[PDB]
């Protein structure tokens, strides 16, 4: 899973 | 509904309490109160609706995996028939989701980006909005999941031309946005290019721009470069 | 009332569901539609119901703390007046704990107590017995505080009674309800010495009965004898 | 805060 704001 | 009868400031002021207290729901609640009053959002209380409403999904999100990922392996050759409770289960857990997010974009839709004139909060809210369809996309299934990802990268694209017409490549909302965009293209609209090239520039411009910075009152947009870097670093 | 159409079976395997998803609320809801079945609950299905629960009414609590910490610094001298807002949202989580402490106690009473005839499921419901009034206990301020506080503890001590003359130390349902009668000693019944001479001879009359075991049947034992250790090191 | 089970 890849990040994300 | 239930906040109609709240003072806003009362209602920020609360959210700001859930927050302290890791109180999300009650924090989305408050917030969506604050919002129904009518009055545009200041940037504080901007931050204040995006945290509550991501931490409420962000949990069910990831329950919503566990679940699916539950479900798919009962679906494997070999598996035990277990009967219809995970498919119940996940689809509970998978309405309530997507009634949070109806329940955002309707905030949205009703009435903060039309009256959003400046570029951070219209950027601001069209992210929110690209993130939400977003959500919705991951779970989507039937007909609906084309409109759903297209609803998704329309509101993502006219919050990236605002952004880069409005403001410098360091704004940590037009950093989180092009962040957020760029997962979108990697793993919901299948285009790990487009992806890559979005946070490699997005990261190359923002370094370019480090120098016109107060050291530091950019600790957000320092944090976000450093998530297209992990990103990056993850995806080549 | 809500679970009153699903399967008793359908029910336990929805809370598992639920528990590897973190899922707490709803598992605390799918337990109670289990109980209310009116079929006793198994060992693993009494393990179920007590982590649903513990979870839900744990967040509350934590929640409590931090809002009652907020509001006694608003009650300091020199500590600006912010109003009503506070002891609003402190009283609002509060009611919401109550609530779920008074339908846990309902469950116990209707009818899982009276039901218990042997040893490990009767000391188990008198220890959670004991538990949600002590939870009680921690947010009571008015006339009721005495009364909650002796209903926690002769839960308590009718769980204590039963699990001596029933149970060999070393039974981890014995060993967690002196940890946690010991804590209210501690905590709530202001008595210290009996909360410390408690864990001591719990500790030691479980460690002279370790050989006795299998090695190791008994990881949850050792867990909870380590926590009675660490208990005692706090307090002395 | 002590440990409880
Ligand atoms: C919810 C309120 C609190 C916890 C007080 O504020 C959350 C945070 O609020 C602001 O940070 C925002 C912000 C985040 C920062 C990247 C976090 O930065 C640090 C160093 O913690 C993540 C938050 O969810 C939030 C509000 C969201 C967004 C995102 C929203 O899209 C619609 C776009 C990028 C990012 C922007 C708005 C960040 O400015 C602040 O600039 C941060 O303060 C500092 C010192 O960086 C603060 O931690
Ligand atoms: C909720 C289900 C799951 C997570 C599957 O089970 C929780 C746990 O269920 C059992 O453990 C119980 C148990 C706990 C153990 C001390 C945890 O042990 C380990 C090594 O993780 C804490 C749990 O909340 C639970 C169910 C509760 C109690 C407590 C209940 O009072 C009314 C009294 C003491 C303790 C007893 C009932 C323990 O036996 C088992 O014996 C544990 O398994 C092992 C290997 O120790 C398992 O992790």
């Amino acid at each position: 899973f890849p990040a994300t704001v | 509904g239930a906040m109609g009868s709240m003072e806003r400031a009362s209602l920020i002021q609360k959210a700001k309490l859930a927050e302290q207290a890791e109180r999300y729901e009650d924090m989305a609640a408050f917030m969506k109160g604050a919002v129904e009053k009518g009055e545009e959002l200041s940037c504080e209380e901007r931050n204040l609706l995006s945290v509550a409403y991501k931490n409420v999904v962000g949990g069910q999100r990831a329950a919503w995996r566990v679940l699916s990922s539950i479900e798919q392996k009962s679906n494997e050759e070999g598996s035990e028939e277990k009967g219809p409770e995970v498919r119940e289960y996940r689809e509970k857990v998978e309405t309530e989701l997507q009634g949070v997010c109806d329940t955002v974009l309707g905030l949205l839709d009703s009435h903060l980006i039309k009256e959003a004139g400046d570029a951070e909060s219209r950027v601001f809210y069209l992210k929110m909005k690209g993130d939400y369809y977003r959500y919705l996309a991951e779970v989507a299934t039937g007909d609906d999941k084309k409109r759903i990802i297209d609803s998704a990268r329309s509101a993502y694209q006219e919050a990236m031309d605002i952004s880069k017409k409005e403001m410098p490549p360091t704004n940590p909302i037009r950093l989180g946005l092009a962040l957020n965009f760029s997962v979108f293209h990697y793993e919901i609209a299948n285009s790990p290019e487009e992806a890559i090239s979005l946070a490699k520039t997005t990261f190359d411009e923002a370094m370019a721009d480090l120098h016109t910075l107060s050291e530091d009152s950019y600790k957000d947009s320092t944090l976000i470069m450093q998530l297209l870097r992990d990103n990056l670093t993850l995806w080549t």
